[PDB]
């Protein structure tokens, strides 16, 4: 609610902007347009590129690396928009930058942004 | 049983009585001083190894045995991807089957048959005692049982901590004992956000308990023939190494040219690289992947030769979806990945990094 | 009580705690069934638009389809495919216009055909379902053209090719009854039966005139192709029912959705898709409210339900929201879908009790059209 | 605010949806995207086609024919959206119907909807709709 | 006091009573002047987007320009034209991609050039003004490419043709200083000066590293091409100033926009276009608020104004809305523009007193970028 | 002087003494019984009804010519037109002004009438006599009789009666389709004295009228360039353009267009479909069963207005005819079918 307050993660609802894996999501949660937490919706193309954030999981007190991937080739879903920027750096440190449309590697050269998935790739360190 | 069986394997691993002319043991080609790989210069440099007969060269590069015990037994997953097994082409189901294959291969240890191996085991009093205590009286008189037991002992030895110690700087850093240098840390971040992670991490998502930087799948990354090794092996100018399709029982043409993704642990000390030892230098193996992403002319040129990388040995079934990532590694990110991969070196091999 | 987002959080936490791996991939939508519902967002005349594919039972978006300017959606009754006729331009809303039909696989949502329509022939209008229509066998799509004159285009979905334009009289909308026949509604108050060949002007036959010139038939009648039933309300909620099942029009007795007393107290239908029809129950649903006679496109807060055979009223539901469009699922125990353009939300009701069960929000900019398949 | 109440025209603000000449507008008022009450914004194309309504002007008590024209060739403006339907008839009486994109005759074959102007073209009313 | 809508009603009524005739036609925008302001709406990554052209004095939309996916707007300082680099696809958001540059007449808004960029070379990113940039003479447009590697595309607007891609080091943003030279900011913390020709490896030189790896420079620095002044805030409101007007970078003393006490109490800049620079007053404006260190892209409610030469604070304005971006007109007694992405409203303030003067609402779906011309 | 000047013009108007060999008067070709057209040259004789409402010829601020008299606007106004037509070999054909003055001087009623208004001896000065006659003729055509605004349309707009459904439909078509872009006085607003023309000049791409052209004796190599033929107009964009006619009385003043090429009002309406309709029949002139014909002047066509994107179906053609018949002055209603 207060947009400037420190972001407060939860592990109880993936469609909300404060779900702990969305700590550096920019765009829309794929689960709200027919994808899931870690899968793209039908008709879209899964990018191979990613950006990373270390996101704290209040369920287990561990910080995990979330390697976001975009689902691409469709106009933006318009459902569950979120923008968080925990640890997010400017564009010259692109591995942590989230205004970039990380659709590289998507099948069929898809490069429009539909939504983003939030899979874990490792423990932070 | 457990310790005792691995201990019997330790003895066999260094015993050149398991080669026909008694000139070589597993340790000859898998030298513990070199992360279990072959330091010997042959007609193709370090690319391929020379067998017991002193003349025969293999057509593939001898891989490390470190961490090979973490690989699952060969299987087809529900998505129709093959995974696991041993050898670059997965032709052995597991370590025990691999051990029997190499003992009898005429290009390597060259034992003529199982009875010949049993005969050598029978010549050694310590083996009579060691095998009989684990497998029963008279085991060494039955060539099938003797040979299977030996392979089992060797597999057990490779599954011990010595071969998979998890004491590299990477492991120390993940346990929170040390920190990466800024360059190593950048290398790590690149490795986990660029395409390397799609093949050289155990899991597709979540966290591995014992990561060995391979998903144990089979991919064709479009490598050329290493011509000096192919000449040394004598297989012929018309030979094609079909990788996983050469496994008996695999008949699917889509497997042609795919090889098992190697663990990158100890990679900095186990050159030359790839299944045919074609690149001497670690940086060159990393630069190879820019041939799928960079538009610069230099990206198609092998820096070791100053010539094009070469036509793939097998032009079909390339993993283009993973390889053609759209993003080229600049020299800073290549430096960073080299620094990071160097952190995967077991503690006991850190001194090899100087040279 | 547990929402889809909470159940998903629990499953993800359990997979992580269990060390379960899974491959990030493109999902398939669940197989099309009676309770799938499509919502089209014409986005108040924006140059690009969206269709939402929704599991009406769970109240979940299961996929989406992008479209161009005022596209016309159609859904095969048997579930085997969906399609739209759509329009794009080379520089967003300016430059060369291309009109085209896309057929999509209903589980992967991938286009399985993309059929260009020559000479930009679509009618560009606020979306009316029966301005583009499938023949009962699904092999043919027919679309309406207004300029330079009323015409109907024939698109062969089997051969994936535009065929030809059919000249018609001064008529509107397309209700197919056979692989080669459809009906249209004419300015003069008749319906026209249009029967078309591989070649040749079609054979066109008019019915008797069935309504006078000061009785106004709405842009959104309901039509059940499987029943051959055309349900056509007027501005006052009088309902024309035309039975097309024999292959020719038989006019059923007129029915009044509102009583004389209600009409004198100002009740009138109003919204966008004002009328739904359930084939198995032979039942009519109409969005109605108290309103001035020229506020016929505003939302309504009530639905009346009537027996199509007798005209007897069966129910009157207070919907609880400003509803623009309604439809129903065609299975037994139907759902009543109530779409609000203003709220961008589909409210999903029990059709028998009329109570709200669940809802799906954030359905684009100005969603207005609901389509279901009649699969039974 | 009651959307179902009889529409009450006013003659004091052209950007509001109850301004008297907008009695059958559907879309967006051009004056809010750089047009004016009777002119299109720069960059758009003025259609020659039109739809008509007899709109009562409360100021002078006369009913004027407003022959709406669309300005075409741009994505919808998004400013000052309005839909009124005084005397509006279904599509089969298209001279009175306002869901149609009346962009015919626009330069460069423009056919996308940007906004609508509200010019007077006569002082009359209709059989189906008179004050 | 009387609104534009009211004044227009009063005038049309006077015209009607007087029988004054006028021809319905396409208006010209009024001549570009210092108080014209452009607002671009990236529309939260929608496949199509809009720019609004606003008379900042009257608070009136005077025109619009459509664009494709995340286009980069530019405005010639002298008022002679405007342009953008844009991207469209053959089926809304899928299919063949075309990137192109359009140049527009600033009064008729008609495109006077449309220049295809081969091989879809634009960097698709949330909109940063200095990712596409005009040279000072207005003859060349330079755009950034990220994939497969950082590179800069050179577009000849005079000849209306794409010229070439330049290879650059690992650097970002494009600040032109001459017909053939521009500066970038590199990952290593230096600036790179790139001097280029029609063919040939460009000459690239670097300044010293002027910031360490843990000081973060925002994606939206202000650059006055006429002053050669690059004003680059960090996440904490420390401001670097680099003078490029001699052709080589000279560095000026860094200043702090926030006091030590304010930073201890959690004040930090934040938003999108967080900084503006007025060239004739040599004044910097920065959006700030009390916020967590990682809420750097949230709106802010305050603007601090400081003397660029001394760092002295001249004002701190309470803007009274959630503001994401600011800019100023470059005339004598300037306007301070404050754009709210959430309200889709441009608020126009007196830059000297901070007073809100007027506002322009309904500016698309998520407007983010304000551009003015420096015509003086 | 107002009434008296008009009364003198009324006498002139029916006097064959203003024609070369005393064979015809203005009323010969402009019969008051037929809305001042010819009940019995290369151009069709237009009505005089409402001609007095046309402004003097001028170039407006956007570069469009408007107003004037004759199909090509070659006369600035009615007075100038009267002088031209008295001397034009294809109309009255008087050899010169002195001949006109001489005929006037021969008639004792004209001595009285012209001297009372213009002074003693006016008929002895050929320039003054001729100019006075032209002025009297112009004044006569400016009377209420020529422009009485008593058609059904007028009565309906005064609230005195209502259109029939068919006439109301035709009216609605007329004001929403392209007809109103040219056949209404103003762009917007309400005209005080509407005459269903904007007084502009447009090439609508009419074909030659073969038989009239044959009969004109102008030669088959003649091309009628419309407004470009006005002396002092040299702008090549005006070639082939003709003054938009008032549609008042149109139902009773066939045949139609500048060259009389269509006999029936319905044909004149259907001609506009050649620009909009894709039906084969839209290509055919129903009066001949053959294609309409290539434009006489194949440049400067008003394509922006004519290529409207919409075809008139037969019902809307019937409706436009019914609407156009309501523009018939009261005294001409008996002439309608
Ligand atoms: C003459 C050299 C030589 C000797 C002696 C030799 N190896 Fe190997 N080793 C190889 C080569 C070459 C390969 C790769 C062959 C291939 O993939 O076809 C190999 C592969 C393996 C692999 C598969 C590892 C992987 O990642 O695929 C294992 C396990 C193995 N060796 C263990 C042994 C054991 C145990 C012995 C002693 C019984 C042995 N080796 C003796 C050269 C040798
Ligand atoms: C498509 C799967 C895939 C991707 C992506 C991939 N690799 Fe590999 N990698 C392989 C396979 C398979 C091999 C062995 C290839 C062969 O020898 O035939 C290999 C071999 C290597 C080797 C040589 C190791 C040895 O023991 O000889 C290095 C080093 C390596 N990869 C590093 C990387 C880096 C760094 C990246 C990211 C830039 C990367 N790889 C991307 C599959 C992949
Ligand atoms: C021999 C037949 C004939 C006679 C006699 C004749 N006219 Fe005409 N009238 C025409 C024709 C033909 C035109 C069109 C000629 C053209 O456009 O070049 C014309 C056009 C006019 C017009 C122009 C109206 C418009 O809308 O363009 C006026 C006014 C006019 N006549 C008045 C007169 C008067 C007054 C007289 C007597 C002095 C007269 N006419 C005698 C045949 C005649
Ligand atoms: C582009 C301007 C323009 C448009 C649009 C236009 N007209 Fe005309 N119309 C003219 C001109 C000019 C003439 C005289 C043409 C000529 O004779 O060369 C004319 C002639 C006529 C005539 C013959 C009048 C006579 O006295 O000979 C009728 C009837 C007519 N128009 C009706 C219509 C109707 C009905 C429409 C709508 C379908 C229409 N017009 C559209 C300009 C226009
Ligand atoms: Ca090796
Ligand atoms: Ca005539
Ligand atoms: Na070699
Ligand atoms: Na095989
Ligand atoms: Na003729
Ligand atoms: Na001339």
């Amino acid at each position: 609610t207060d947009p400037r307050a420190k972001w407060v993660p939860q592990d109880n609802d993936i469609q909300a902007c404060d779900y702990w894996r969305h700590c550096s999501i920019d765009g829309n949660i794929c689960d709200c347009s027919g994808g899931s937490l870690t899968n793209c919706p039908p008709g879209t193309k899964l990018a191979t590129a990613s950006w990373v954030a270390s996101c704290y999981n209040p369920t287990d007190g561990q910080s995990y690396l979330i390697a976001y991937r975009d689902c691409c080739g469709y106009n933006v879903s318009g459902r569950c928009p979120c923008l968080n920027t925990e640890g997010e750096l400017p564009v010259y440190r692109p591995e942590f930058a989230n205004d970039i449309i990380w659709c590289f590697g998507a099948e069929d050269d898809a490069m429009t942004y539909h939504c983003t998935i939030s899979p874990i790739v490792g423990k932070a360190s | 049983a457990d310790d005792a069986l691995a201990a019997l394997g330790a003895q066999l691993f260094v015993d050149p009585a398991l080669s026909r002319n008694a000139t070589q043991s597993c340790a000859t080609c898998h030298d513990p001083a070199r992360a279990f790989t072959d330091p010997r210069e042959g007609k193709a440099g370090l690319a391929v190894s020379v067998g017991d007969d002193g003349q025969s060269h293999g057509d593939r590069n001898t891989p490390t045995l470190g961490y090979a015990a973490l690989v699952p037994a060969f299987h087809r997953d529900a998505n129709g991807k093959y995974k696991g097994g041993q050898f670059w082409d997965g032709r052995a189901d597991d370590l025990k089957q691999q051990a029997g294959q190499v003992m009898l291969n005429p290009v390597e240890m060259a034992m003529p048959d199982r009875a010949a191996v049993a005969a050598r085991l029978r010549d050694d009093p310590a083996y009579r005692t060691g095998f009989e205590a684990l497998f029963g009286k008279g085991v060494l008189d039955d060539p099938e049982r003797a040979f299977d037991a030996a392979a089992e002992a060797l597999a057990a030895y490779q599954a011990t901590g010595e071969f998979s110690p998890f004491d590299s700087k990477y492991d120390r850093v993940m346990r929170g004992e040390e920190k990466f240098t800024p360059l190593e840390e950048f290398g790590y971040t690149v490795f986990i956000t660029w395409n390397c992670r799609l093949c050289h991490m155990q899991r597709k998502q979540g966290v591995a308990e014992r990561e060995t930087f391979t998903n144990f799948e089979y991919h064709n990354i479009g490598l050329p023939v290493n011509e000096t090794a192919r000449e040394a092996s004598g297989l012929g100018a018309d030979h094609v190494d079909h990788g996983l399709l050469a496994r008996p029982g695999i008949e699917d043409p889509a497997q042609s040219g795919r090889f098992k993704v190697p663990s990158l642990r100890n990679v900095a000390v186990t050159g030359p690289y790839m299944h045919n030892g074609v690149f001497t230098d670690l940086r060159t193996a990393i630069l190879f992947y820019n041939k799928y992403t960079s538009r610069r002319p230099e990206a198609k040129i092998n820096p070791e030769t100053g010539a094009p990388w070469g036509e793939p040995e097998v032009a079909r079934n390339l993993s283009l979806a993973e390889l053609q990532s759209g993003l080229m590694l600049d020299d800073g990110r290549v430096d960073a990945l080299v620094a990071f991969l160097e952190t995967l070196t077991d503690r006991r091999y850190e001194p090899l990094l100087e040279e | 009580q547990e929402t889809q987002g909470q159940a998903a959080a629990r499953a993800a936490a359990a997979d992580l705690a269990a060390g379960q791996d899974d491959e990030p991939r493109i999902l398939e939508a669940p197989a099309p069934d009676a309770r799938r519902v499509y919502v089209n967002d014409p986005a108040h005349f924006a140059a690009v638009t969206q269709q939402f594919v929704i599991d009406g039972e769970a109240g979940r978006v299961i996929g989406m389809i992008d479209g161009g300017f005022l596209p016309n959606p159609v859904v095969a009754d048997d579930g085997s495919f969906i399609a739209h006729a759509s329009t794009v331009f080379s520089r967003i809303a300016r430059g060369e216009r291309t009109d085209y039909v896309e057929v999509f696989d209903p589980v992967t949502l991938l286009p399985t055909a993309d059929i260009e329509l020559p000479d930009a022939p679509r009618f560009l209008v606020g979306t009316y379902p029966w301005m583009t229509s499938l023949t009962p066998d699904g092999k043919t799509l027919l679309f309406y053209q207004f300029s330079p004159a009323p015409a109907v285009g024939v698109v062969d979905l089997e051969g994936k090719a535009f065929k030809r334009m059919l000249d018609v009289p001064d008529c509107y909308h397309i209700f197919p009854t056979a692989p080669d026949t459809f009906f249209m509604h004419c300015r003069d108050g008749s319906l026209a039966k249009v029967a078309f060949g591989t070649e040749g002007t079609p054979e066109i036959t008019h019915t008797e005139v069935f309504h006078p010139e000061d009785e106004f038939l709405i842009n959104h009648p309901a039509y059940s192709q499987k029943a051959g039933r055309l349900v056509w309300p007027t501005y006052t909620g009088k309902i024309h029912q035309i039975d097309l099942s024999s292959g020719d029009a038989k006019f059923l007795p007129a029915v009044e959705a509102l009583t004389e007393a209600e009409r004198a107290d100002g009740w009138r239908p109003g919204g966008w898709q004002q009328v739904a029809y359930h084939r198995a129950l032979d039942r009519i649903y109409l969005l109605v409210d108290q309103r001035d006679e020229w506020r016929h496109k505003t939302a309504s807060r009530f639905v009346v339900v009537l027996d199509a055979k007798t005209g007897e009223r069966l129910a009157k539901f207070e919907m609880g929201h400003e509803i623009d469009s309604i439809n129903v699922s065609q299975d037994e125990k139907p759902l009543l879908y109530a779409l609000s353009t203003g709220d961008k939300t589909l409210y999903i009701h029990d059709a028998e009790s009329g109570e709200e069960l669940r809802s799906v929000n954030q359905l684009g900019h100005g969603p207005q059209v609901i389509t279901t398949a009649d699969m039974g």
